[PDB]
């Protein structure tokens, strides 16, 4: 396993896209978020 | 040890992405199981690990501490395999737990692009990409250390 740079940490003036669900979720010891109801 | 975004490999496949910052690499639990990495000549040895929180840092503590503000767009600094790092601007949605609410970009990209880091205005990373839900579209937590 290695690691090659692939880029600056910057803000680019970038594609606009996804949505902004809102979702009640629990996560679990394992790390593992689900889905509550 | 140059500050900046990096694409995890394995003998080659990309199995995700990391931060250099301040000398220490952050990258996501489950891309690398806390394995040691190569870089360059050198190797980087795991210093914290948290499976719960689905993190790791190598050669020292985790040093990414900025947070949403909860109301702006943030941009994901995706970096796919075989793909050049690309911004993809988005406003983060909200996973609501008991602890609190944590946010969440509903973008969905390769496996490989786990560890990406999500940038607030500034600059700065506010969390990396990778660990989530399926509502299939994919919801991945902002998950910051």
């Amino acid at each position: 396993m290695y690691i090659e740079r692939a880029g600056d940490i910057t803000w680019e003036k970038a594609e606009v896209t996804g949505n902004s669900p809102r979702l009640d979720v629990a996560l679990d010891e394992s790390g593992d978020f689900s889905l509550v109801e | 040890t140059t500050d900046g975004v990096y694409r995890v490999m394995t003998r080659s496949t990309q199995v995700g992405v990391g931060v250099m910052q301040e000398g220490v690499f952050h990258t996501m639990w489950h891309v690398t199981k806390g394995a040691a990495l190569r870089s360059g000549e050198g190797r980087l040895d795991p210093y914290w690990g948290d499976v719960k929180q689905d993190l790791v840092s190598y050669c020292g503590p985790w040093k990414l501490d900025a947070a949403w503000d909860g109301l702006s767009e943030v941009q994901l600094l995706a970096v796919p395999p075989g793909e050049r790092a690309k911004n993809i601007q988005t406003l983060p949605g909200i996973f609501k737990t008991k602890d609190g609410d944590i946010g969440a970009v509903a973008l969905d990209y390769p496996a490989g692009t786990s560890g990406s880091p999500i940038l607030d205005k500034s600059g700065r990373v506010i969390g990396l990409y990778g660990n989530g839900v399926v509502i299939g579209s994919y919801v991945s937590a902002i998950t910051q250390g």
